[PDB]
This record gives structure tokens, sequence and C-alpha cells, in this order.
């Protein structure tokens, strides 16, 4: 059975080189941002006066159509700007600095990601992102810019041709995913090393991707719980590092001898926003 | 066709 030290040990002996990764919103929850699924503090559990009619319906379209407030509300509060990464982002790019990346399978749309330096030829957004919109009615594209003014006025974005309501190419409950995801028949059978952050792995099609690599990649979880097929299934090749996500990533950091780099990269980042 | 955005 591995540990956290045997990977470590694998990547420094060069034994493992093309990571893929996939992350959910346990990442960006010690930047300030909430969750879904934490008892207490994630957003399917506590919203009275969210003004939605149950906490689900943020990303459901039928709501949306009927009352598209609560959803351009979620999206002032998260408009790349107002949130930092976090150390787990900075170590992200420093695997693609490093020339470990392969790809990042993100479930957020902070975009955080694309914040932090790590280039989009790297990053599947998953889930959709605001780097652009959609007229709803005319299928018009705009550019993600062209809506926030009208987000921070709080009015709800809309086509200057046919007046629709505009929306960012966020991906909503029944919609499929942008074709972009399709890049996982490559990327996960030539990865030699999965790495999964801060996820419940409880949406699909997007938690399936866990059983696409062979059986001989390890994979490894950092994550305050046990989840998926490490919960119920395990590999003989699964390691889970369990407890806070950032801590998790900081002893990792430490085995790589990345430490000083890391905190380097920080300065020119946190620092340079 | 089958691989919308849900939960499982
Ligand atoms: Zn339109």
């Amino acid at each position: 059975k591995l540990s956290l030290q045997d990977v470590a040990e694998l990547i420094r002996a060069r034994a493992c080189q093309r990571v893929v990764v996939m992350v959910g919103a346990g990442i960006s929850t010690p930047s300030g941002i909430p969750d879904f699924r934490s008892p207490g503090s994630g957003l399917y559990s506590n919203l009275q006066q969210y003004d939605l009619p149950y906490p689900e319906a943020i990303f459901e379209l039928p709501f949306f159509f009927h009352n598209p407030k609560p959803f351009f509300t979620l999206a002032k509060e998260l408009y790349p700007g107002n949130y930092k990464p976090n150390v787990t982002h900075y170590f992200l790019r420093l695997l693609h600095d490093k020339g470990l990346l392969l790809r990042l399978y993100t479930q957020n749309i902070d975009g955080l990601e694309r914040v932090s330096g790590i280039p989009a030829s790297k990053l599947v957004e998953a889930h959709g992102t605001f780097a652009s919109a959609t007229c709803t009615v005319c299928q018009r594209p705009f550019p993600g810019e062209d809506i926030r003014a009208d987000v921070m006025a709080d009015r709800v974005p809309r086509c200057p041709v046919c007046t629709g309501v505009v929306k960012p190419d966020i991906v909503f409950f029944g919609e499929p995913l942008p074709q972009r995801f399709l890049l996982h028949v490559v990327d996960f059978p030539m990865a030699d090393l999965l790495l999964i952050l801060g996820t419940s792995l409880e949406v699909e099609p997007f938690a399936s991707l866990t059983e696409a690599v062979r059986s001989s990649v390890p994979r490894l979880l950092i994550n305050r719980d046990l989840v998926g097929p490490l919960a119920w299934h395990p590999r003989s090749r699964d390691v889970a590092q369990l407890g806070d996500v950032v801590h998790g990533v900081e002893s990792l950091v430490e085995l790589l001898g990345w430490t000083e780099e890391m905190r380097d990269l920080v300065q020119r980042e946190t620092g340079k926003l | 066709t089958r691989s919308g955005k849900v939960m499982r």
C-alpha cells in the first residue's frame, strides 16, 4: 500500500511525469468561497433569503428563466477579481512550471486556476466558465466582460439585438459538458499519476473520470474525507491524505523539495494581484 | 444523449 512519501519519490525519481488532476470546490474554501455539501457552511445547507426556492435551483434552467437574479447575485460575488487563489492553485501552477501537468480538470466556476497563471491549454473547465457568455434566445456569443458592468450594477444582462437574457457559459444541470471535456479520451490513458483534490465526487459525468486511468497508475486523494471509489472500492495503488487540503498540499510540497520555490511563486503572485 | 450534468 503506497504512502504520500512514496508518491513524492515517484515524482522526484522521474518515474511519474504526466500528472492529470481533478479538483472540486474543496480547493477554493481556503480562499473564502464556501462549498456545496459541507454541513453548516456549504451552499446546499445554508442560504435562507438567497431568494432560492431550494438551493439546487441556482444551476437549474427552469428556475433561471423564471428568475435569473439569484444566479447573477452569485456571479457578482464570484467575479474573477474579488477572491484570490490559494496555496492549492499555486501548487498546480508549479506543477505546470516544472513540466509535470498533463491536464487540470476542474468542476469550479471561480476562475482561480486561470487567475493563478495556469494557461487555458492545460485547463479543462468541465462545468463551464465566465470567460464568455451566450444570449439564451438568439445564441449570439459575447465576451465575458460585456456583462461585468451589468452584474456590478445589479442589472440582468440582455442581448442588444433580441433583448433576451445573456448567460455566462456555465453548465446547468441537464446540459452536457463543453466539448473540451472530450480531451479525457486522450488524457486519462496517457497519465502516469492521478491527483484528486477537494471534491466529494457526487456529480456526473465528471466523477466517472477517476476510473479512466490504467491500473498501474497511482490515484492520490487530498481531501477532508474518503470519497468515490477510494471510499467504496480501493485500487491497490490508491493513496488518501486526509485532512485540510492546504495542509495535504503543504506536506507534499515539502516531500518534493519545493518549499522555497512555492513561497517564492506566491510572492510574484498574491503580491502582484 | 446521456452525458448531461447530474448529481449521482
Ligand atoms: Zn439575442
